[PDB]
């Protein structure tokens, strides 16, 4: 078979994403 | 294929069962007197009973001094410490002499300690923090008691923690799904790496992966482990390995030697004291080489003095070439081999003899099947006058070019051609010394 | 105890001296020397009495002769808890201190403050322990039973000794020491339970003891400079300590000591090879013995009319006229056969040699011709031939044979004149080559 | 159809043989003449458990720092861990010189005397010294003339950690050194640019050697936490020792705050980010490696760590492509080693001590472990140094139309002297 | 770079047969010297023999320095070459045994191994998750090439490396797993979207072909005092550049040597030895030649080149004189090659060498004129001459130096003999050794 | 506790004696309630010197006082 | 430790000749894309006859240096 991706936690912190089209900035 | 330097001929002092030695064994050759006053010192030292006890290695340069050393420490073995040293090692720029030898003398003496460690290890599947009510009140943390889950193989444990365990946690820098190492003695964690269950095609940090540690958690391992007195010394007067703010400001800074006091050697002393009385250590005394004696000067044996009456100081061994040499420091004192003559009532004086034709062939004959040489028997005699001659260690010395002369004219037998073009092309000191006496220009 | 191996002065116990300070012949390890232990004893009389402050002594003579060993009897003779400092001559010269506050250190060292303390413990054996979790935790109370030999009591547990019990986990069967002031738990270790082993105390919980400490005076001023922790005590990086704090310290203990909290313990400083000194640290040791809290001072030579370190002259004993007038003599003389047979025979029962009479008797002979640490070195190495050859008692060709291995000094001397050539001079000339 | 392989000695190896041969003595050629004709018997095979592998001696477990600690040990829902490292050494001070001589009190003058050092007479005080205070102010650029005497009665630690200031006067005599410049341009700043690449050489040297993998070399020996310091009656002593040893600005310096607790703090109790307190301070190790000093034993190293194992693993590298059948032969306990070697870093097909039949059966299996008729085995891979051949031949009664000989041997041992004889 | 006085030297000048030519790779005579020098290099290239001391001799201005850089050029590549002076060995934070044992583990070097796995192609997405104070930084990356396209983990290093060089996506970067690189190749989109604020043209680059992630094997060599730094304490890459490495204890160096030799035995490190050159080895105390005398008999021990131009002498720290300045056990140790005086010939082969290097023009009697002067006083005053003589003739707008400009040349700058007899002769123009002078003209 | 008007000092003693029996085991030192006034003031004279100035105001290293 | 010694003293530590070897090799590299310019200076010592022999010693090896 194949395994599992680690779990990823992203509560609590600020994301930058930036994508092919547009960059985004969620803060809090 | 292996490395070979200096004496790497010697495997051992070469004696038998009733104390006596045989004349070509144990990479030795001659010294027959010498070598088995060395193994009645080696059996002295593994009866383990006399502390302070000091002998003189003697005689001329080139004569087996250093050797002889080298085949006690292989005659003793690891687990008995041998200390290596140089007379002009013990000037340090940071800290006075006399220290720098007292630290030797406790790096002498060894230790072996059987010690009991309580580890949690596992995998980290949850890790929770909970805060206080008064995060900025200035006394406390900003959070309270943090829970976390480990998983080991066929066993699962929640684990509530402090916030100094979780502080060496978050230092160490854990996620979830990492395989962990919680060492509950000092409340050290080193992270062994992400779990394999999960996968392991995707990070881009080179991390190691590790499968599930065995057994249940909360384990307690029996570790054996070999230490000195001055490790002890050292670890006590720079705390580190705590997690106090002393200890993680220790690590940051410069380490410095500094002068341990006696009150600290004391209480380790002590302490060792209470580890042998629970029958869980041993003492291990040792060695301790101070090659080229001469170079100390009065206050270093001034220092040995009284250095040497304590009860738990080791055997010292020494190595001399001067005669009747005044002692360095002072300005009239003549004394023999640069040794002063306090320092000789409580030494053991092992005399070493020079070497003959013979011998000097033999010494050349092993030296040339230890670098693996191949040589003939006229080459062989044409080096052993040449020995005889000028010098035992230019003839040692002068295999290396007659074999580089050898593979570059394609043979590796040894010609007496290529012992003369090595006679050419590199002096010794005595034709370079008539050189110097025979030109202008200061050649 | 502590570590203990067989060193050069273990077999003395102290001075053999009776009640009227007459010495023994040969008592507590020390035999010879009658003058100079009497003197030593009158000098240990002198430290036990405690009104005498700063009064130097110096023991010469010819080295070999005891001098080393009547101040280590002088040391194993004073007890426990009364200061004694040893040090050379060579370990002032630092790098990091000067050369008078070395001294000034080791002056500080010797002198002790007698401080008795009384206070609660609590060292039984524990029944069980039982703590109820809350809902959530806000508040944790719990009981705890302990039991003596005699007793059994139940308590009630608060939040912070629950705190103090969680850390430092103790179960049912264990022997702890509870401190009630300072919430400190030791573990004394688990009982007689079969399921480390120490009995279980006795009974009346809650017992007064009384614990008596002594505290030198040179870490009461590295504890009273504010810029130096204990720490300092241990890791030995002190680095010069002012002068207002220690007069702060030398009045704080006077006050001390009328009021009637504490008790001065005057002691020993010990000096070995105190001609290695140099002549502004015997100007300093002038002017350092004047003062009240002063220990009295022993220094050891051998040296006679040398020159002083630091000048160019010469003084008798390697020391300045002023030191030898501020100090009394003790002289040792030097030992005949009889005394240096009766010290290789102590010797060997200590470093438990089964030896021959006539064995003896030639090593009597050759501590009689060569120095006694010759003959002292010789046993245990002519032992370990003795074994050797798997008898366990030394016979007279043990040590023949330990004479022909191991050289003394005049032979090596009369080997190296012979063959000087060999070797290499004061000019660094040595002819490496055997032939031609 | 005739091979006899040759291998080294390994430095632990070495270690261990060295160690026995010093340790037990009783004429060593005498022992290899007990090897000959085969307690000395027990001195005989523990020199061939040192032979084979160092783990058939002990274990080899993990390499940490001998822990020179006192703490609270297990004599054997949630069961919670609470950090209680002490040193063993304890420096006792009696209550007299601590209520004496440190804490204020009535008949002490540490309080009056400490405040007439500190505040009275400070030369930095503005209300005695404004003149100063003004020079300085000038000089340095401070806007506050409360900083010098705010600077001169810190504890430097405490200035590190608090130190973070923006505002400066631009008519001052502070100044911008040409470093500081450079400094200030190399703040942040990418590749490709002349002036930052010029002095961005380290991350260089570090980014070229490859050395965030290099692995740790040394660990200490023996870690200690400070002395422990011991007053009995008071329990001033324990909170000020507490306070000392935790300080909670100076352990929140060195750490950090959990990301849920610094979402909790800004946005749910509406806490400032400048109000936070100072965290990220410790420094940077040099690799994942270097973050601690305890070491795991790595199941690579247990390969290299034993000659004939390296060896057999680089032969079973060699000769997967083909089936073979392994012998462990008279020694115990190497059959739990290897099993534990080829179920933990390299999987195989494996059978070990009807069923057997059930291999014979099966061509694609490597039987691999056996001890001490077998004819559909394809090769028997062997030592052939042992000392009865009549055990040679009941192993080889065992013995596919074809038979490759390995014989497995270590140089610079008893062995050798074994295959001779 | 700069032109040096030993700029000429392209190797050593030796035959296969280790026969040196009369004048090879900037060379020219020193025969027997050169043959010798020739073995010693190859005895270090074998590399199984260790601890060897070799002390070159001889006459000043012959060649000693010139026979060891020569020796440093034929070294080849990834071979360690520590050439340090006399004096460099006394300090005020290292003791001199200390510093000779830096010096020391400084010559001498090993050759890791590594496997490093690298990553090219475009980059789709880029998130990045930061706490509230920048701390804690953790996300996930989106590369890829035109066959398949994966998503990795980023870890805290890898995102703070990406922040540097701002990677927008479109961007073809190559991540080198190990060693942690990224380089930026260029952009591939060129984005009708562009910001106002970014600066950068970063050029058009080709979409990535083949698969994403390959597999390559890479060497790099450490010294064992870099290593000794390194392990010595928490920031040692730190005090490998600044120098703040004050006397490393001997269980540091102890590890070390067993962890080396345990990195040998896996096949992992290579250790390959080196060549310590000592400048001036008169200028070391007695301690030092004690010191060397037996850390020369170490396992890890270089071979030590050793330069003297001196007589008997006395040797420092010392009241007594010795040969070389160095005492007769340190001198048992050491093999000694010679070195001899230059004739006319071999003068005027050496300023032919350092004109036709230093890019000056001289003629044939201008050249017969600075041979004789080279043999006259010195061959390193001749060696000056030419570039003041190269100066003056583009001064007087001449290509050629002619026969007047090396004239004047000699006439205006000064050698030893001219400036001793000028001296000599107006010894009340200078201050005496007893400090007295006469200032005023009359 | 203890408070100097003054410096401002505080130190804590311990809890009092009426409260010692809320539990059976506790770590708090139970000090007795003092004898005395709360306020006691009294008048003193400091003997300092000038370089006990010079060193209390040049600390290459600051924080004397705590 | 880096605001530590920013705040402390900046004491003169011996550089090491492997940091001035990669400063020179990034300052040729520069070098050769022609964006920088290296300008040689004279450096003037005065009363040389004061210098000590270790110290000429080193001047010689610096002077054959690059
Ligand atoms: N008895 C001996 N047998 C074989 N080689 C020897 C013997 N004595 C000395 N040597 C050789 O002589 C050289 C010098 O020996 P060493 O002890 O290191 O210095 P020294 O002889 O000056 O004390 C070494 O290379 C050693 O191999
Ligand atoms: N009176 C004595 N009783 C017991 N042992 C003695 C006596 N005198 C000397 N010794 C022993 O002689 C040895 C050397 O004497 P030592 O005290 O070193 O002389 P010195 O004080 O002159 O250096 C020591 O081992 C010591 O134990
Ligand atoms: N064989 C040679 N090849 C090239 N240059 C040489 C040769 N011999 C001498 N030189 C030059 O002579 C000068 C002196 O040589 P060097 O060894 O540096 O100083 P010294 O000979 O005084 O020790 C050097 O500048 C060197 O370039």
């Amino acid at each position: 078979f194949v395994k599992p991706r680690r779990p990823y936690n992203s509560e609590g912190m600020t994301r930058i994403l930036r994508r092919y089209e547009e960059d985004l900035f969620c803060t809090f | 294929v292996t490395r070979t330097a200096a004496h790497t001929h010697i495997k051992g002092l070469g004696l038998d069962e009733s104390g006596v030695a045989k004349r070509v064994e144990g990479g030795f050759v001659g010294q027959i007197e010498a070598r088995e006053a060395c193994g009645v010192i080696v059996d002295l030292i593994k009866a383990k009973k006399m502390s302070g006890r000091a002998i003189l290695l003697a005689g001329g340069p080139s004569t087996g001094k250093t050797a002889l050393a080298l085949a006690i420490s292989q005659e003793l073995g690891p687990k008995v410490p041998f200390c290596p040293l140089v007379g002009s090692e013990l000037y340090s720029v940071e800290v006075k002499k006399t220290e720098t030898l007292m630290e030797n003398f406790r790096r002498a003496i060894g230790l072996r300690i059987k010690e009991t460690k309580e580890v949690y290890e596992g995998e980290v599947t949850e890790l929770t923090p909970e805060d206080a009510e008064n995060p900025l009140g200035g006394y406390g943390k900003t959070i309270s008691h943090v829970i976390v889950g480990l998983k080991s193989a066929k066993g699962t444990k929640t684990l509530r923690l402090d916030p100094t365990i979780y502080e060496s946690i978050q230092r160490e820098k854990v996620s979830i799904g990492d395989v962990i190492y919680i060492e509950a003695n000092t409340g050290a964690v080193k992270r062994v790496g992400r779990s394999d269950a999960y996968a392991t095609e995707f990070d881009l940090e080179t991390e190691e992966y590790v499968p599930l540690p065995k057994g249940e958690v909360h384990k307690k391992k029996e570790i054996v482990q070999d230490v000195t007195l001055h490790d002890l010394d050292v670890a006590n007067a720079r705390p580190q390995g705590g997690q106090d703010v002393i200890s993680m400001m220790g690590q940051l800074l410069k380490p410095k030697k500094t002068e341990i006091t006696e009150k600290l050697r004391q209480e380790v002393n002590k302490v060792v004291a209470k580890y042998i009385d629970q029958g869980v250590a041993e003492l291990i005394p040792g060695v301790l080489f101070i090659d080229e004696v001469n170079m100390l000067d009065i206050e270093i044996f001034t220092y040995l003095n009284k250095a040497l009456e304590s009860n738990i100081a080791p055997v010292v061994v020494l190595a001399s070439n001067r005669g009747m040499t005044t002692v360095r420091g002072t300005e009239d004192v003549i004394s023999p081999h640069g040794v002063p003559p306090d320092l000789i009532d409580r030494l053991l004086i092992v005399r070493t003899l020079p070497y003959d034709k013979d011998e000097i062939r033999t010494i050349i004959e092993r030296r040339a099947t230890v670098e693996r040489l191949q040589v003939e028997s006229s080459a062989l005699d044409l080096l052993a006058t040449m020995g005889t001659e000028t010098s035992l260690r230019y003839a040692l010395q002068l295999l290396a070019p007659c074999g580089i002369l050898a593979q570059t004219s394609n043979r590796k037998e040894i010609v007496v051609n290529d012992v003369n073009e090595a006679k050419l092309l590199f002096l010794d000191a005595k034709r370079s010394t008539k050189i110097l006496e025979t030109s202008a220009n200061y050649l | 105890k502590s570590l203990s191996l067989i060193a050069a002065h273990s077999h003395i116990t102290g001075l053999g001296l009776d009640e009227n300070l007459q010495p023994r012949p040969t008592s507590e390890g020390m035999v010879g020397q009658l003058q100079a232990r009497r003197a030593a004893g009158v000098i240990l009389k002198m430290v036990q009495n405690g009104t005498i402050a700063g009064r130097a002594v110096l023991v010469a003579g010819p080295p070999s002769t005891g001098k080393t060993a009547l101040a280590m009897g002088v040391s194993q003779s004073l007890g426990k808890d009364v200061p004694f400092t040893a040090i050379a001559g060579s370990e002032i010269f630092s790098l990091e201190l000067s050369k008078t506050e070395a001294l000034t250190q080791a002056f500080r060292k010797s002198i002790g403050i007698k401080i008795k303390e009384e206070t609660e413990l609590i060292e039984g054996e524990v029944v069980e322990i039982q703590i109820d979790r809350s809902i959530t935790g806000g508040h944790k109370q719990g009981k705890l039973t302990i039991k003596t030999t005699d007793m059994e009591t139940i308590y009630e547990l608060g939040n912070k000794m629950i705190d103090g019990l969680t850390k430092e986990k103790v179960l049912a069967g264990d022997v702890i020491s509870i401190d009630k002031a300072s919430g400190k738990i030791t573990k004394l270790g688990r009982s007689f339970a079969r399921s480390r082993f120490v009995q279980c105390p006795e009974g009346e919980l809650q017992k007064r003891k009384t614990v008596v400490h002594t505290v030198s005076l040179h870490e009461i001023d590295v504890i009273n400079s504010r810029t130096q922790g204990f720490l300092a005590l241990f890791t030995g990086d002190t680095g010069e300590i002012r002068s207002e704090v220690r007069d702060q310290i030398n009045t704080k203990v006077a006050e001390w000591k009328e009021e009637g909290k504490a008790e001065i313990v005057p002691g020993v400083l010990f000096i070995d090879e105190v001609h290695m000194l140099d002549i502004e640290c015997f100007s300093f040791i002038n002017r350092a013995l004047e003062d009240e809290f002063a220990p009295i001072v022993m220094m050891a030579t051998n040296r006679g009319v040398s020159k002083t370190r630091g000048t160019n002259y010469k003084s008798p004993h390697g020391l300045p006229l002023d030191l030898l007038d501020r100090s009394i003599i003790i002289t040792t003389k030097s030992y005949n056969e009889q005394e240096i047979k009766t010290i290789l025979s102590i010797r060997a029962q200590e470093e438990e040699v089964e030896l021959s009479s006539d064995a003896l008797d030639l090593l009597t002979k050759t501590g009689v011709e060569t120095s006694l640490r010759y003959s002292s070195n010789l046993i245990s190495v002519a032992q370990q031939i003795a074994m050797k050859r798997k008898n366990n008692t030394v016979e007279v060709e043990d040590v023949k044979r330990a004479y022909l291995l191991f050289l003394d000094s005049a032979r090596s001397v009369k080997y190296v004149q012979e063959n000087e050539s060999q070797y290499i001079d004061d000019q660094g000339n040595v002819q490496i080559s055997i032939a031609k | 159809i005739e091979i006899d392989v040759l291998c080294d000695l390994t430095q632990r190896q070495a270690k261990l043989y060295q160690v026995l041969k010093s340790q037990i003595s009783t004429n060593y050629d005498a022992i290899e003449n007990a090897a000959t004709n085969d307690n000395l018997i027990n001195a005989v095979m523990q020199f061939r458990k040192v032979c084979n592998h160092p783990d058939l001696f002990e274990r080899a477990d993990v390499d940490s720092p001998f822990s020179f600690t006192t703490f609270g040990k297990t004599t054997s829902k949630f069961t919670d861990l609470i950090y209680s490292s002490r040193n063993p050494i304890k420096y006792s001070l009696p209550r007299l010189i601590y209520e004496d001589l440190i804490l204020p009190n009535y008949n002490n003058d540490v309080d009056i005397a400490n405040k007439l050092k500190n505040v009275k007479f400070n030369i930095f005080n503005p209300s005695t010294n404004y003149e100063l205070c003004l020079f300085l102010s000038k000089l340095t650029g401070e806007p506050s003339l409360n900083e010098f005497f705010r600077v001169s009665t810190t504890p430097l630690l405490k200035r590190v950690i608090e130190r973070t200031n923006g505002p400066k006067n631009t008519d001052s005599l502070s100044f911008k050194t040409i470093t500081q410049e450079l400094l200030e341009v190399t703040r942040n700043a990418p590749s490709e640019g002349v002036m930052a690449s010029l002095l961005n050489v380290e991350k260089h040297a570090y980014e070229r050697e490859y050395l965030n993998c290099i692995q740790r070399g040394y660990h200490p020996n023996v870690s200690a936490p400070p002395v422990t310091i011991e007053v009995l009656g008071s329990s001033h002593v324990t909170n000020s020792i507490n306070n000392e040893l935790f300080d909670p600005l100076i352990s929140q310096a060195l750490s950090d705050i959990p990301a849920i607790t610094q979402y909790n703090m800004h946005v749910k109790k509406g806490i400032p980010v400048e109000d936070f307190p100072k965290t990220g301070l410790f420094p940077e190790p040099l690799n994942k490696n270097f973050s601690s000093n305890i070491s795991m034993p790595s199941m690579d190293r247990f390969i290299t760590e034993s000659a004939k194992l390296r060896k057999l693993d680089e032969l079973l590298v060699k000769l997967k492509s083909e089936g073979h059948r392994v012998l462990i032969y008279f020694q115990m306990t190497k059959m739990m080693d290897l099993m534990e070697e080829y179920l933990t870093y390299r999987q195989y097909n494996h059978i070990r001590l009807d069923l057997v039949h059930d291999w014979q059966t099966n061509p694609e299996i490597f039987v691999f472990l056996l001890s001490t008729n077998l004819t559909a085995a394809d090769t028997v891979i062997f030592y052939d140094s042992d000392w009865n051949p009549t055990i040679d031949s009941q192993a080889m009664d065992r013995a596919t139309r074809q038979v490759t000989v390995y014989r497995l041997l270590v140089r610079g041992t008893i062995e050798e002297r074994m295959r001779d004889r």
